[PDB]
Formats: C-alpha cells, structure tokens, sequence
C-alpha cells in the first residue's frame, strides 16, 4: 500500500521505507487516512454518467476500509433502486454505516432496474465513501460519494436533495424522470 | 416481447424443457426470468422466482436455468397434473421496466 | 504526457552482456510496472519480463528466466535490462512498455535494435482485405478471462500502439473505425472501413491476474 | 394472506369499467401491485402496476393501457381501484391482482381469484 | 515525486474531520449532552500551495490498486488497523 | 502525582480478571471441557498501600473525558486496539 | 488518553511519553485496561438516585470500549423497562455483550417510562460496564455496573437480585414498587 | 528444537493462500472485474526438506493450548490482531 | 502463544523472545498464521470417527481466530444436522464465514441428532477451519476442516461431495445411511 | 388530562391542523403522542404511532409533529371521508404511567 | 419406551410433580423432553418444548426440569381445569431417532 | 395457521385406508410433519414423520408402521397423504397431524383437529 | 480543596514584558485546562486564552493571539502567561481559572493587578431591585448550545465565584436562593430573595464545544 510523506511541504509516494531518517513518525496522529472524492479528479458528476460506473456482481464479498479525514463532496448519491417486481436491489446499511457527512447535493436516485448481483461495485475500482467508512459496495438508502482513500504521514452547510426516477438501472437503455 | 414455443410435449417419464428466447434488454440485461403455471380456471402459480431460485411450496421437479439471453424451464418426472400453459415472465430494459410475458407453452402429457 | 525514452542501438558481440536502459518520464515511476517486449524481425512481439519499481519484484517468462535480468532505480526513474549469453537470434528490437493502471501497456518506447500461463491465439495470421471492407480479428483465450483484453497495432518501423485497452474501452485519439468488443474467452477486434493506413500487424494481449502477459501471434493486413 | 377482485360485469364497447382489488392480511400500500390481463385463447398480458406508498406513488402502464387505464388506491379499506376508461372489445378476459412480496430472500405472488371481464 | 495524471485537479481541499480529541471541550464530550453524529465533524480549508493537494489526489489514485488487493485478502468486513499495521511496518523496518 | 478529588475512596480493590493465559491448565483450556463464561474469571484483592487504589479511581475519572472523545471519533461499534495503539504511540516516540 | 505508570508502587498519570527511560514496557501484558465502578468513588447507589444519572438521547451512536481487568461491584443494575404501550425501550444486547460478571446485588429494575431516545446514556459521561466490555449505552435485560475505564502500565460468590417496578423512568415523577 | 510427537506426518504441504498483494495484476484488482471469493486463492507445494513441515504440524499442535486460552480471555467474536500483537510484543522487548 | 522462527531452513518454537538478534522481522509480511488440518497429523478421517471428536456444549461463547495461509484438505465436513423435531441444531454462519476453500472431499453429513448445547465444540480442543477464519464451533451448512493454527515468522481442483444420513449425532448409537 | 380544541373545520383543499396541549408530564416528559381517527359506528383507527412516525396502511396526508409540550396533527388534502372525531393519545408521567386521551376534535368538512 | 407413573393426584393448593424416567438414549443422550396436556376430546397441547423452556401462551404454572436421565413436570397452583392426561415426549438415540411417548399420567384434582 | 385431517371412515380388518392432512397458512413442504396414533384407552403412539423438501424427502416410521404405512405429499394443494396398507384391528383411534415450527427460538405444534379411525 | 494561588501585583513600564505565574494545587495539574481572564476596571471579564498542561496545546482569543503567550511546567504545577507590547489599557487585573471537568471555571485565582465563536449576551446590564424581590437574569446564546451554561458573581474586590455550572446544576455551598434554569439558546438565572450581600456583577459563560469561552457582558445589581 502506497504511503505519503510530506517532505518540505511537498507530498511524495513512500514506496520504499528506507527513504531517509529525515522522515519522522513520533505518534500515530501523524498517520492519517484521507478519503478524497472522484469529483476533484474531474470525472463526470452527472447521474446518467455516474451510474454507468457502478456495476452489479455476485460472489465478491463487500469490504470496508476506515478513513479518518474526508473531503467535502459537491455531488453525492443516494441509491434507493429496487427490482421491477419490488424486490430489494441493494443490501441494507449495517450498523456503523451512515450517509456521507458533508454533501452539497444529494442525488437521491430511485426507481427500478436489473440487479444481476448481490452488491453494486465500482467499475473503475474506486470506493464508495460513507460517514467515516469506505466500502466497495453500495448500500440501500445511504448517501455516498464515490471516491478513493489515501494514507499519508502528517508532519510534526446545507444539502439540496435532487429526486431522480430511473428505469433500467445499469443498462444502456435507462430513462430518468 | 420475449417469445416461447407454441406448444411442447413429452412422455411422463421423460424430462420436458421449455425454451424462452429474450433479447439484450429482456434477458440479456440481467433481469430475472420467472415461470408461471397457468392451470385452466385458476390463477397462475409461480414456479421459478429467479434465474434458478424456486419458491417454497413448489415441487423440486420444476427447475430453471438462464443461459445467455435465453431461459429454459425443465420439468423432470412429469405427471398428468402438469398439463397446463407455462408462461415465461421477465422485464424489459426498454419500455421503462415493464413486465413482459411469453406467448405461453401448452404442455401436453402423452 | 507519458514518454518512455529508450536507449540507443547496439552492436555488442556474441557472448558479452548489454544493459539497455529505458528512461521513463511524465508519470510516477514507482506506481506503474515496467514491461519489456522483444520483437524478432518479421515475427511478432515476445514478452520478456516485468519489474515493479515500487517493491523491486521482478518476473520473467520461462524462456527468459535466466537470459534477462531486470533492475530499476527510483531516483533515476530509468529501467535497465541486462542480458546474458547473447546469440545471433537474441539480437532483435527491444521495447519498454509501461504497465497501465488497469494492465494495458499503453505507452511504449522507441525501437532499440540489438498450462498456468494464459495463451492467446488469433484466428488468422494473414487476413487480407480491400479498402472499405469490414473485417473482424478474433482472439481466443485458454481460460475464462474478464473483459480485459488489449489490442495493439504495429506499423512497420514504428513501436506498437495500444488501440483498445479492454473489451470495448477505446483509447482516446484512436480513429472510431477501430471498434472492438468481446467477453469471456472470445474477443473480436473489428474495423468498420479498412484504409491504406490501417494495414499493420495486430496483437492481442490478455491482462487479467496472469503474471505472464504473453502477446498474441499477430495479424498482418 | 389472500386477494380478491371485484367488478368485471358486462360492458358495452363504448363505456368505462372499474375493477376493485382487496386483500386481507397484506397491505396494498406497502407492496407493489401488478395487474395482468388473461384474454381467452391468448397469453398473459401485463397491463399496469402501482408502486408502494414508501416509493413513488405513481402507476406504470403498458402501451395498450397507457392513457385509457387509470389506477387509484384507497388506503382506508386497503382496496385498489383500476379504472378502465374508453374500453374496447380486445379488453376481454380475466384480470388478476398479485404482488411480489419478498420475505427472508424468498418471494411469493399471492395471486387473487381473478375477475372475468366481458365486452 | 508525484506526477498528477488526472485531467483536472481541484486546488482547494475543503476537508471535514472529527474533533482533535485533545482540544478544549466543555460538556460536549458527554454523549448525552454532546452533539449528534453530524455535529461532531469540524470543517476547514487546505489550499496549501496547490502541490500538496494535486499530489494527494494522485496518491489516493495509486493507493486504490494496492488497497483493493489488501481488502480482498482480508476476511474481515471492516478494516480499522491499516494505520496500525503501517506504523508497525515502519517501526519494524526502522528498528529504532 | 495524582490528587484524588473523589468524596470517598474505597481502600480495598476487589478485582476480577480472566485467567493469566500462561498459568498451569489441565483440560479446562478445551472449550468443550472448559468452564462457562462466568467460571473463567479469577478473583483477588488489591489492598496495595491504599495509594495505588485511590489514585487509580482518579486516573479512571480523568481518562473518561479523553476516552469518550476517542470513542466518538471512531466509527467502529467495538474498540479493542486502545492498548495496541498506546503501545505503538509509546514505541514510536521512544524510537528504541 | 491518560495513561498510568506505577512508579515505585505509586501510580502517576503519564500525560507525557517523555517522562523517563526508567519506565519499561517489555510486553503487552504490562498494558492493562481496568474498569472501575463508580460505587468506589462514593456516588449514590440507590435505584431512585442511580436512574437519575441515566438519560435517553437520539442521534449519538453507541460506542463500546474493551477493558480486561474489572472491579467487584456491590450494586449492579438490570434495566428491563418498556414503553407504556409495551414497546421496547432499550436495544437488545448484541453478540459478545453479557451481564457484569461479579455483582453482590443486581437491582433488576423493570417497569414503564418515557423513552425519548434510541439509547440510554450516562449524564455524568461514565460508561456502563459489562461482562468484559464498557459501553456508553444501556442494553435491555443485561446486568451492568456504571463505572469508568482506566489504562495503566503494570510493573515487571452469590448475587441477590432485587425487583423494582418503576413508573415514569427518567422523570422527576417516578414511583418505585 | 521441535520434536514431532504426531503418529504420522505428511511430508508434502499443499498450501492455499491469498494473492501476494504486491504481485503483478491486471484488471482483476477491481472487485467488479475480479474473481469470486474462491478464485482469489493461489495454491502451491511446500515439500521443504520435510523438517519444516513435520515441525510445523507440531508447532500448530502446541499453539492450540495457548491460542484457546487467548481466545477465551478475549471478548471479541473475531480476532484479527494476533499477528499485530505479536509484532508489538517482539518490538517492545527488542527496544530496537 | 508459541511462535515459530525458521532458522537456517529449520523451524524452532520461539518460546523466548530473547533468542538472538539473528532473527529478523523487517515487515509484517514475515508474520504469517498457517492453519494446518488434523488429517496431516494422522487422525482418523472417517465420518463415524470424526463426528465422535465433536461435542455440543452451552455457556461457552464461540471464538474466531484469523489465519492467512491454509493447507489443502483431503477430507472436509459440511454438517447440516437438525433436531429430531426439525429444530435448528447449529448456528447459521455469520457474515464473513464461508466454506473451506480447497477440499478434495466434502463429507456433507445431514440427518438428526441430539443437540445438548447451542454450539458444537471440538473435544480435542482443535479449531474448525473455514474460508479464511478458524472457529471453535461448527456452523450450519458450511464446509469446514478440523485443524489447528500456527503462528510463524517467515524468512526474508474439484470437490467430490459425499452424502451421509446420520441418526443420533453425538451419541454412541449412531447410524449412517 | 391533555386538552384538545372542541372542534375544527377547514376546506377540502386547505390543510387542517389539530392542536393538542399537554404538560410537563404528558408531552413534556418525552412520552410519544398518538392520534386516532374515530369513525362513527366503528373502532378507532390509529394514524400516528409516535411523534412523527406513521403506521403502514395510513395515508401520507395525515402527518404529526411534537413541539415542546404540545403536539399537532396536520391533515393535508382533506377529503369528505375524514369527517370524524380525532383524539390525542399520550401517557402521563404522573398517575403511574396511565394513558391519557384528549377531549376529541370533531373535524367537519365544509 | 420411557415410562411414566400410571396416575398422579394432588390438592389444588399443592404442587403436583409428574415423573418421567428415560434411559441412556431417551433422556441421558441429551434429547429434549417435551410435555403434552391431552384434554379429552381435543388435540394434545404442548406445555414444555425443551428441558426447561416453555412455549408462549402456556401458563407459568407448568414448569419442567430435567435431572440426569429423568425429567419432571411441576404443576404449581393446580386448578380444576388441568384434570387431563399428561404425556412425556422425547426422542431415542436408538431406533434411528424416533419419537417416544410416555405411558400417560392422568392427573386427578381432589 | 391451522391443520385439518380428512378420511378415517370405517375399514374392515383386511383393507387399506388413506389419511389426508391439509393446512392453511403453513406450507407442509417447508416443515417436518409428524403423525401420532391415539388409541382409545391407550397412550399416544408416534407412528410416522415426513421431513421437509429442503431436507431429505424421506419418511420415517416406527416399528408397527414400518412397512404397512406409506406417506405421500402433494405440493400442489399442500396436502399430506398417509396410506395405511394392510390395516389391522389395533390401528384404531384418532390420528393427529402436527408440526414443530420454531420461530425466534419459540416453537409451537399447531395440532390439527384429528380424524378418528374405526376398524 | 483546589487553590489557584496567583502571583503578586506588578507595575512594569509600557513596552516591556511581564510573566505572571499562577500556581495551582489540590488537583492533578495536567488533567484540567488552565484559563486566564482579564478584568478591566469596572468593565467586565475578558477571556484571554487557554493552555492544556497535558499536551501543551494553547488557544487564544483573536484579539489576544499575539499579545499573550501561555506556557506551563508539569513539575512546578504552575501556569505562567507572558504578555508583549503592553500599553496603558493592557494594565488590568488578571485571573487564572481552572477549567472544570465539565467545562466550568469553578476555582479562580486571587486578583493580580498590572461567527464561529459563540457570543453570549445578557438582557440588561444594570438590573436594579430592592431587597426581598425576585429578579431573573437572561443569557442569550447565538447558537444552540446544550444546558451547559456557567453563572459567576464577582463582588467588588473579590475574584469571581461560580454559582451554577450548568443550566440548573448548583455549586455546593452556594445559597439556595440562587436558582438557575434554562435550555437551548435561553438561560435564566434567578434569585428568590435578593439580599444586600447578593448585589454584584453577574457573568454568563457558555462551555459547549467552543474553543473561545467568551464571558457575558455582565449584570450589576
Ligand atoms: C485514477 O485515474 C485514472 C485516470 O488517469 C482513472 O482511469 C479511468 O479509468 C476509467 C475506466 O477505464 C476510464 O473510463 C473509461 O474510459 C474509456 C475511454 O478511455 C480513453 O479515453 C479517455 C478520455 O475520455 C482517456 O483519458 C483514456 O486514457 C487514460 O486511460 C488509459 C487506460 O487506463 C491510460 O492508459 C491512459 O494513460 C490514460 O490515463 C483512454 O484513452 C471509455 O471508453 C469508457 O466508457 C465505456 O465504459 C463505461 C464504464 O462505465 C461504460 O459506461 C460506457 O458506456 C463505455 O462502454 C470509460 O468511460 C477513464 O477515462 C479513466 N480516466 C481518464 C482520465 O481517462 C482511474 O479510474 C482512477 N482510479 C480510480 C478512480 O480508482
Ligand atoms: C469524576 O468525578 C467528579 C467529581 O469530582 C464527578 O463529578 C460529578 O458530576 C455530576 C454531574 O454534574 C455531579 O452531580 C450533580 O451534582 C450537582 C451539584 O453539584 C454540586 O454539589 C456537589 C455536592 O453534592 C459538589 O461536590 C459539586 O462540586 C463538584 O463538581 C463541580 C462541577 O463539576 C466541580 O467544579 C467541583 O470542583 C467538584 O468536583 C457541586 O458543587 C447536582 O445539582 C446535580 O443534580 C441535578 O442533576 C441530576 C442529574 O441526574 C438530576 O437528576 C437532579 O435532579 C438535579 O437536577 C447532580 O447530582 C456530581 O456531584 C459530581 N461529583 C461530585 C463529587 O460532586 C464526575 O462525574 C466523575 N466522572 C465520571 C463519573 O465519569
Ligand atoms: C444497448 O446495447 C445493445 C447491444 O449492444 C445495442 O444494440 C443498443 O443500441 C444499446 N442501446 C443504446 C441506447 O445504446
Ligand atoms: C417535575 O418537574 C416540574 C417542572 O419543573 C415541576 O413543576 C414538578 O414539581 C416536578 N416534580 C417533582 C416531583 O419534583
Ligand atoms: C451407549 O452407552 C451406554 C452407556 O454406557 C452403553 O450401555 C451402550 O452399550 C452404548 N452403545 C454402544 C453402541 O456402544
């Protein structure tokens, strides 16, 4: 796992632990896991474009990784999709999983769509950031922002929910509203 | 829009397979395919509620399997009480997620 | 942009050892793996081995386990390969390709003259067609690999260029006529309208959890 | 858990018909209710569906029932009313009222008796 | 050295974090009198020379490939000891 | 230096703890033949000079303010690595 | 988090890790988390007085902290309260949460009372000690002793249950038996 | 020095393990495109001089008595920090 | 807990941490927990003989210990037993507990038998190895191999299920098929 | 002991709010306030089972809110079938936790 | 094969204990012992579904306890409505796990 | 949740009898169904048991009902049929149909009405 | 008991620097925060800053960020504040108050002569009443703070004394006539029967997750 050491106010990937004795780790407070959203990287934040990056698969257990520090998200998503017959499509959020804390917009996307897998993964391999946990799957009725987690060594509010009605979630023939 | 054979037939001792051809949006889109046994004069009875999963209270003889864009229903150990129309039910990615039923296969016991 | 500048040509005598250093720039060198490919004259692309700058871990093909040694330097951001017991047939053109974030050797280097493994084989080596027609190149995989398949074209006198880095994920800047699609063990690379500039040797590479990233046999148009 | 359908008397080709679906033991507002048309000598034809009150309270209909058919729900008596405006001769057959209710990973339809409609 | 390969980098890093756990507190440390789960976060801005931010968005991008493999190997639903293991790995190799 | 501000201190500390995990055992280490959850605890008395006890009841009082803040920041339902983190923090700062 | 180092058989709060090289931590066995009850501190152990220190709140997730060593409790509590209409008032004890092991008296307080929050917290900020875990909330039908947890570095039985019937739990108008 | 008291030792140790987490990967690191839970394991054979295997089957036998006591003391349903604690104990005693 | 250090390609039990500075622990990758099955030790793999080593007890909570590396098992077991009246006999496998990955044979033993305890323990004190976790109890409908876990410091496929019908599981009067 | 207005009235298109004043022990003690729709000739029907939570099978038109020591019931989109007595139900901290019902508001549709 | 006393009797104010002797396979093998109240003219009603656990809807007066290879049913505060045959039900390790019922105790209220 | 038994008419000592058990609200295929014989002036006699379709679809019988008695199940109408071949005079009494259904740790038998058999 | 003994008076000339050391005893010095309050003559209490002996972390008011520097010594158990660029108006009476376990500056020191922040303002500065009457002092909070509100009385010539350390939590030894109650953003301090010894300046301090612990304007009876 890559690590980040802030040398002279400049971040460098610590791929080798034998870098230099200049790097100091006095306490665990210097170690921090920052979860940065993908919106900063410039990816498309549109609902018809963001949902194409999410795919359903079966056989891969969900995994959750903790991150302490987060990034303010200007575009969050709240999937409440269900199967066309009314069956549940996304697993319920377990204890300790809450919505993303800071969200300028919460794209609450509801509707119907095919659910070919027990869990909804990210096609780009990124995580689904939550209140303080990063999960590889999407939980039902929980605000999340698709993002990535970085581990580094530190040196010594209103949400506007947007309603969507999606038919055919996860397919190239998808209609919104 | 998904199609079914007009009718099927098989010996009681043999295993009868009922075909159901869909498309990229009906069955190729990942939608679950359901099978119904429509006994005459009574409401249809669900037999398979997913690609392979079967509801409780349904005999183990009825088994289903989805391959590619088509789904097949297998009836092993056929009896004389299964002579009824079988319908293939799924959903379409097009048409804004509307249920699509097959043409119906009238299984006949020889 | 990513530029993998490779070393100059060489004429070392048989039995000696030559160290070909390929400089990498425009990206974090330690983050991406470095792969070396040997192209015999008019034969095809042969994968030699891979080196990970992050950890120093290196893997080679069974034939190249002893012939090639891979070392990298983090500070110099340069990957050098040292060969041993060179022969007449060992003299060929060596390419350094950067292993992409998803396993596609997208950026290559300038030509430098000198079972468990997944085997990918193309249907026809010498597909022939006229301009304006539509042809399909089929790549077969021994095991069930994911949609991850890489397609490269290598015009004569130029380094291979990645076109499709997945089943259908098209590299930006590639003409839209190059359309590829496939799944499972079958992958198809199609050209909507073959042109006079599209005739080259096409290679199929599978990148899905397989340490040997062997290329395909080839397809000359 | 059972469902019953009411209505379906003989209707002239020019007119309107009302179909009432009632259930005991299951709340219609909490589950998605589907309507299917079973014409004589013809396969099952899914016509409409109403979502639960927890989700969007809107009804989806097929092409033949796009505008002619309208569905209303009365939560006071947990009854679902299907209004069939501008009826036609082709709208003949048994109309069923069923819902896919999933419990502990297993789902059942709980089909109703089904009312026959003659035009 | 970090080379940001992202098409666009956001120079401003508006970050949310929990309380410092060592800062001045009054009656809010008691869960009964404390704020809800939303109110415990403290916000800030980290427009730090623009080099520490664009290189952080690239470090997170590269960390994902190794982090996904690490989570796949682990058999635990939730992982909280990544920092603890990193501290152990750093300290074991330092040996001082 | 610990000053006990509590109105009353109990000089005797009757403590219960699990088994030493390195002491002599017979067939009780097998869960099938071992005791129930209640029987695994071993009791004792810690009337140690009365200064180690009244200062411990005050250390626990002061630890609560920081521990509550630490638990509030953590997103895990149960925390078991407080001692492990303390060992890491002690060893990282020692650097030897 | 304060730490305790037993210097020459005397405990001192280790607020600074740079105290002295005399302090030795050879193994994790020296590290120990002792959960001391509040009865030793001299607080009121009466049921009408103890229940006033417990309050119900919503929005604060429960937190559990492990402690190895404990203290014998002369006054334990077992809340089985329910809402006046028969609804559940306290969350069920999850797996791994058991009653306090050593209790001279178990004040099993049952009855009805208002439940304004999903969880019952401690107004003084203390924890609710359990079998081997300290939780900030009260679980239904689980013996507990209100106490606090201390972290320190070590150097190199019959229960009499008492039945209570409380009406108006958590209010100044509360009647017992 | 390990003395194998088992009646029979298997010289060949056919072992399964997860991926190295640092080896070459393609698109399989993405959970959506990656293999299922069964496919992530990599197999191998460890016929290493027959002394490293028969002594390992005896080390595991002796570890059980202490491991069962350790699990009984712990109040957590699942334990993942045994290696982390062992690293801490090794490093704390080394002090360098 | 005993530890194993591979000195000059030879394993020795590290009962003392003061062995020698020759032992090197550069990273946590050297630390590994290998779960070895009991079949290698030469115990009887027959179903009528293996089930005698499993007993039911109540009052002992289940415990799970993680092991990274495992051993290929030539004889695995999948207990699906139930009480004679149809009641559940073994607890359901929680999230994260899966069947043993590599099993040459899976002795799926079903039937009826007495269930005197909430959990089925191992009379020899060994563990029940699973996908990547070692548990002291048996879970319903989950393939497992009875084995033991070893902690060591490293230096610098088709399953044939076998069906069994057992009446009187856990008693000396047991009939199979 | 908690009181209610003797009667309320409102247009079908308007939203009618029904008040319910308690005390420090009725509603100020944290007790949940329940609302019942007592149709004449039939048993009362629960509308709000908590301060804001509503039971399944109850129309979304009926919404409640507790502020301070008083609780209010809001009926949006009033129809002609809601002309019935509405009762405010809560519990009292005094009187040893006994249910207290309101005086009843007879909503009239104009 | 497990035996019961032919009949039992006791005063309504007294507590009546019903014995049930098994063997190493009936009750000594760990099988749960169930008790049934067979009111005349009606189907038997279960009273104890385990060694000590009692099903919901059964009065707390009926309590059971298993000691060694025998099980006892205690009826405290006996009324006149409990005058019916009581059966001891368990399972046998032998006979391939077949249910075994006791001889039946006809409790008589004096 | 209730069970009803059908059949049990007078049968000569030489002959066969069929007993039908039906239930409403509980599926016989999902639970283990037990049959008990209650002869007049005699204690309860457990005769047979059929396991659920999830488990092995085989029926276990006691010594007196080992070969003579055969049990069959019809999932179409959730009815359980007990065939009593080579009947005898001792096979006289009320036959009950009950199942141990466990929910949330508590189990109930849900005994049926019981059909009387006279030989 | 807790005794915060403060240093003696001072007469340093303008432009120099003075270090006022306030000794703390009777409690674990590192456990409780130390707060410094400046009182201008006949004006009110001004919060200067806070220092945490446990970690050395210090925070100051925006006006006092550069004027005051806070340092502590664990061994000496004494808190000293060093001021810079002293002027005529900087000369005032400085009080050291121990931050309580729940955030109430319960114990003060003897007088030593020389937006994001929560603003607490009292309704009337000069409330006047006769003996035996009942009066209420209202404190308003800008944001929704918990029941945590502190009420202090400061008789002329004496250090401020805490009376109510929460909405209604009354300090022991305070006469029962001083009854306070409040919630949310409104807090009321009431005297059942005002006496000749109860006329003093009353201050309102909010202590709920706010690093600036600014006092109230005041209320003289
Ligand atoms: C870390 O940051 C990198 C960026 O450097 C992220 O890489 C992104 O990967 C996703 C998934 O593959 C890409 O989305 C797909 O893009 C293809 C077309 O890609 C081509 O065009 C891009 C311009 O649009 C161009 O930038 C690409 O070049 C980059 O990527 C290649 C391959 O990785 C690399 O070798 C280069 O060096 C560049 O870095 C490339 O030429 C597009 O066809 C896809 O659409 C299909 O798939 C979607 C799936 O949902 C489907 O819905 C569509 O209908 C269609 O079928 C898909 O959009 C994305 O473009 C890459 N980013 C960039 C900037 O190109 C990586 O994901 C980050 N890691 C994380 C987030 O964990
Ligand atoms: C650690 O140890 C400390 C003790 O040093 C514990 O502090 C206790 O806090 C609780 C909650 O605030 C107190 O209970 C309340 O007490 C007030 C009256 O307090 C006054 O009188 C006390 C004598 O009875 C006196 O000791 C107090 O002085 C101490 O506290 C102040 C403020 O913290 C501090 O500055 C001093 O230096 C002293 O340390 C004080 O003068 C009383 O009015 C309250 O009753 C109201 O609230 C209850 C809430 O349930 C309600 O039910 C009532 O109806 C009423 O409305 C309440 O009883 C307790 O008195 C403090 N302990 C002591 C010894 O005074 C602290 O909690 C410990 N930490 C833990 C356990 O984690
Ligand atoms: C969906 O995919 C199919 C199959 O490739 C294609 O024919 C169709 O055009 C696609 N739909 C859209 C809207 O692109
Ligand atoms: C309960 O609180 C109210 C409001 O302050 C008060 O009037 C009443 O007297 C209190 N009850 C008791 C018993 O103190
Ligand atoms: C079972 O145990 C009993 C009691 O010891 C014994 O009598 C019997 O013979 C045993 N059964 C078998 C088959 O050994």
């Amino acid at each position: 796992i890559p690590l980040g050491v802030i040398h002279n106010s400049t971040l460098q990937v610590s791929d080798v632990d034998k870098l230099v004795c200049r790097d100091k780790l006095s306490s665990t407070n210097q170690l921090r896991s920052v979860g940065l959203n993908l919106e900063g990287n410039g990816v498309a934040t549109d609902v018809p474009s963001a949902t194409k990056r999410w795919g359903f698969r079966s056989g891969v257990p969900p995994k959750v990784v903790n991150y302490e520090a987060g990034e303010w998200a200007e575009n969050c998503y709240n999937l409440e999709i269900k199967k066309p017959d009314g069956s549940e499509c996304l697993p319920a959020a377990p204890d300790g999983i809450r919505g993303f804390p800071r969200c300028r917009y919460v794209h609450k996307v509801s509707g119907t769509g095919p659910c070919a897998g027990d869990f909804a993964f990210h096609k780009e391999g990124a995580f689904f950031l939550y209140d303080r946990l990063a999960s590889t799957v999407i939980y039902r009725g929980t605000t999340f922002a698709e993002g990535v987690v970085a581990f580094l060594i530190l040196p010594q509010y209103y949400s506007t929910t947007i309603r969507y009605q999606a038919t055919g979630f996860g397919t190239n023939e998808t209609e919104y509203l | 829009v998904l199609t079914q054979p007009p009718s099927v037939s098989g010996a009681p001792g043999q295993t009868v397979t009922i075909s159901c051809t869909g498309s990229y949006s009906n069955i190729g889109a990942g939608y679950d395919v359901q099978w119904y046994q429509h006994l005459p004069g009574t409401a249809p009875k669900l037999l398979i509620y997913d690609n392979v999963h079967r509801p409780s209270g349904v005999p183990d003889r009825f088994s289903g399997s989805k391959s590619g864009t088509s789904a097949s229903l297998a009836i092993t150990g056929l009896q004389t009480e299964d002579e009824a129309d079988y319908y293939c039910q799924s959903y379409d990615s097009r048409l804004r997620d509307q249920w699509v039923f097959g043409g119906g296969t009238k299984l006949t016991v020889l | 942009q990513v530029q993998l500048q490779q070393s100059g040509t060489e004429l070392v005598k048989p039995g000696a050892s030559v160290k070909l250093s390929c400089k990498a720039s425009g990206y974090t060198f330690t983050s991406y793996w470095m792969h070396w490919v040997k192209q015999r004259p008019g034969q095809g692309l042969e994968w030699i081995g891979e080196i990970n700058p992050r950890n120093g871990r290196t893997d080679f093909s069974e034939k190249f386990k002893s012939k090639a040694t891979l070392t990298v330097d983090t500070s110099s951001s340069t990957a050098f390969i040292q060969l041993s017991s060179l022969t007449s047939e060992d003299s060929a053109v060596y390419y350094c390709a950067r292993w992409g974030y998803y396993g596609s050797s997208d950026y290559w280097g300038q030509g430098t003259a000198l079972a468990s493994d997944i085997v990918v084989t193309q249907s026809h080596k010498f597909m022939s067609t006229s301009v304006g027609d539509r042809v399909s190149i089929t790549c077969k995989a021994s095991q069930d690999v994911s949609v991850a398949v890489a397609w490269y074209q290598q015009k004569t006198g130029q380094s291979p260029k990645l076109l499709i880095y997945s089943a259908s994920y098209r590299i930006t800047g590639v003409p839209d006529r190059f359309t590829g699609s496939g799944s499972g063990t079958d992958f198809t690379f199609t050209i909507s309208s073959v042109q006079a500039e599209d005739m080259a040797v096409y290679y199929c590479q599978q990148h899905y959890s397989t340490p040997p990233w062997t290329f395909g046999g080839g397809t000359k148009l | 858990v059972q469902l019953v359908e009411s209505g379906g008397d003989l209707v002239q080709p020019g007119g309107s018909l009302r179909l009432s679906c009632a259930a005991s033991g299951i709340t219609l507002s909490g589950v998605w209710m589907n309507w299917v048309r079973q014409a004589p000598g013809k396969g099952l034809e899914w016509i409409g569906r109403i979502k639960s009150t927890s989700d969007g309270g809107r009804a989806d209909f097929a092409a033949p029932a796009r505008g002619r058919f309208t569905m209303s729900r009365d939560e006071s008596k947990n009854k679902l009313f299907l209004q069939m405006n501008n009826l036609g001769i082709e709208d003949t057959g048994m109309y069923y009222c069923f819902t896919r209710v999933q419990r502990d990973g297993t789902k059942d339809d709980f089909w109703g008796r089904g009312t026959l409609v003659t035009v | 050295a970090i080379v940001n390969a992202q098409p666009k980098c956001n120079p401003n890093l508006h970050y949310w974090t929990t309380q410092d756990e060592g800062a001045a507190i009054g009656l809010a440390w008691i869960p009964y009198f404390g704020p809800a789960a939303e109110g415990i976060y403290t916000e800030g801005l980290m427009h730090n020379q623009d080099g520490l931010i664009c290189g952080l968005r690239q470090l997170a991008n590269e960390t994902t490939q190794a982090l996904q493999l690490f989570l796949r190997a682990t058999t635990e639903l939730r992982t909280f000891s990544i920092l603890n293991r990193k501290a152990i790995d750093f300290l074991l190799q330092r040996w001082g």
